């Protein structure tokens, strides 16, 4: 038995392949803000591919643009959840 | 809002 | 045996790296915001019980010099391993404050080949940076 040399890697991405990535200036990045959030009321309850689920959706549904600059404003962000885990990762033993 |  | 053994002594390292700074010659904005976003996790993931070490305004250098030195540590007595990483970036790319590093080249220190005291074990990258340069316009529903 081998393993992977890749295996065991999650890679939690802010924004989908090709775009900008949100921070607001006085309250944090959408993306952190919500993955926090989330680990703080999930860590003890959920699998983590779940909890993370939970932070795509907040910030899915939860957070838009505000510019004065039309180009950047009324826009959305989707976090990208990259698993090469092979197995389920809880928090708590 | 700023970008990164 | 679906899910990682976590009960071993230690949860493990939490490494964030907090840059906002960046050196004039890059071109790169300051980063309002982020030490919010690093205070955030240094609590978060001092409450999962991660031994955490935050690093501020790295360059490019200093940045791999410090994963180099942590996937080199002795992770035996250590559940998993998390970095994260708050900065200016692109596609496959995170900034130091005075230029670019490959993610690949982050991450190749912990392949299972190349860091034996985490084989096995998982090792999360969280990434607060921009992939590229294009805007998601929504749509209402």
């Amino acid at each position: 038995h081998k393993i992977p040399v890749e295996a065991d890697f999650l890679y939690a991405y802010s924004t989908a392949p090709g775009y900008y990535s949100w921070r607001n200036s006085k309250d944090g990045s959408w993306f952190i803000q919500s993955l926090c959030a989330m680990l703080k009321q999930y860590a003890d309850k959920l699998e983590f591919m779940h909890i993370l689920t939970r932070v795509n959706r907040k910030v899915a549904d939860e957070f838009e643009s505000f510019s004065f600059d039309a180009t950047f404003h009324a826009k959305k962000q989707i976090p990208c959840i990259v698993s090469m885990l092979t197995k389920e990762l809880y928090f708590y033993h | 809002d700023e970008v990164d | 045996d679906n899910s990682y053994k976590m009960d071993y002594p230690e949860m493990g390292l939490c490494i964030i790296i907090n840059n906002k700074n960046f050196h004039k010659s890059t071109g790169m904005t300051s980063r309002s915001g982020t030490d919010v976003d690093a205070a955030n996790l240094r609590e978060t993931f001092r409450n999962l019980k991660y031994e955490v070490r935050n690093k501020n305004d790295l360059t490019r250098e200093e940045i791999v010099e410090l994963m180099r030195d942590v996937s080199k540590e002795d992770h035996s007595k250590r559940s998993s391993f998390v970095c994260v990483l708050l900065s200016h970036g692109e596609e496959g790319i995170i900034f130091g404050t005075n230029g670019p590093v490959d993610l690949k080249k982050i991450t190749n220190f912990f392949r299972g080949d190349r860091c034996r005291s985490l084989t096995g074990k998982p090792k999360l990258f969280i990434i607060q940076a921009c992939r590229g340069t294009e805007l998601d316009c929504g749509i209402e529903t």
